[PDB]
DNA sequence: ACCGCCAGAGGTAAAATAGTCAACACGCACGGTG
DNA sequence: CACCGTGCGTGTTGACTATTTTACCTCTGGCGGTGA
């Protein structure tokens, strides 16, 4: 999808939690919504506000996490 | 800038109201200027960028 | 017809002011542990 | 649920450099006195 390759910086999130994906080193929301929650938790200095904000935003835009992409990029 | 007023008052008077030292004052027009500077915030605005 | 005289318009100095670039307290606030 | 240990946003100097005006020389137009 045309949204999901944007990077987080779009996303509008919390200075922690681009630190946080910064360590994680995700470029794509395309790569981060294939995650789930838990391991999301596994990511060191994030908890769960970090983690429901994430939820919050990626719902507004209609988005969440489980969907499986291939061939992405 | 001067946006409504008559005046584009300097950093020091903004200062005397707001109670500070210009670079606090700056500090703040900054985070400002970089907000307004997003996509999500700044497209229409865009729009009036003639190219 | 000529010749000495006057004032408006530029290039360079110099003083003043404003914007630019890295540390210390301090009070919430998040995370570990019980 | 409750208590304590860091993280981090929120307010504070000092030294440096880039406009900005203001004043000082110099060109270069205009000008009027004086003359069958």
């Amino acid at each position: 999808d045309p949204i999901l390759l944007r990077p987080v910086d779009d996303l509008e999130l919390t200075v922690r939690s681009a630190n946080c994906l910064k360590a994680e080193a995700i470029h794509y929301i395309g790569d981060l919504v294939q995650r789930t929650e838990v391991e999301l938790l596994k990511t060191p200095n994030l908890g769960k506000k970090s983690l429901t904000e994430i939820k919050d935003v990626l719902a507004s835009r209609g988005l969440s996490l489980g969907m499986r992409l291939e061939n992405w990029p | 800038f001067g946006i409504d007023m008559n005046t584009d008052y300097t950093l020091e008077e903004v200062g005397k109201q707001f109670d500070v030292t210009r670079e606090r004052i700056r500090q703040i027009e900054a985070k400002a200027l970089r907000k307004l500077r997003h996509p999500s915030r700044s497209e229409v605005l865009r729009s009036f960028l003639d190219d």
